[PDB]
């Protein structure tokens, strides 16, 4: 999908847009001998804010050079804490130390 | 017959941190990284006893 | 083509062989994420000559 900047210029306050972004780290590397294509990718819409909020992981792959690839994520400890269930019914992560 | 292990090997623990991905030749082999010097090889071949 | 070890051992001399060699100095370069392949290629016959 594309949003058109005289949309976003001219539509009614309340209409709810629908942008879409590229994570480009997986992104294919181009042929070392490959000739350069003509042309330049653009972007006029960002966002103000961060936009991947709800994101847990990222870049779930394998770099052949470098140890973990960039801007990998790994998932929060707290996915992962069982925990355990309280006296009260109440859910706990685990304790951070004894006592 | 249990073959002796011979004079010159190294003992190593298998784990899945000994193997990865990695760059050799324009080609993603499997290397293998020793634990005592650390050196990384790519291939089957010539890696250490 | 493939020359066998076979024939380069036991074929009468004067028997004029075809050997082919690949140059590899524009071999594409594999992805960087994309998994590894088993395997191992292998050369065993060479030139004593450029």
């Amino acid at each position: 999908q594309h949003v058109d900047a005289e949309s976003i210029m001219t539509a009614p306050k309340g209409k709810l847009f629908h942008l879409q972004f590229m994570d480009g780290l997986l992104r294919p590397e181009p042929s070392a001998f490959d000739p350069p294509a003509s042309g330049e990718d653009m972007r006029l819409i960002y966002p103000l804010q961060p936009i991947s909020v709800a994101r847990s992981m990222r870049a779930i792959v394998n770099h052949n050079e470098v140890d973990r690839p960039r801007g990998a994520v790994a998932p929060s400890s707290y996915e992962m804490d069982t925990g355990t269930l309280s006296r009260n019914g109440d859910l706990l992560y685990s304790p951070v130390a004894n006592g | 017959f249990v073959p002796d292990v011979p004079e010159g090997y190294v003992a190593v623990q298998y784990a899945h941190r000994l193997f990865s991905s990695s760059l050799a030749n324009k080609r993603n082999r499997v290397t293998y990284t020793h634990p005592p010097t650390g050196m990384a090889y790519p291939s089957p071949t010539g890696r250490p006893h």
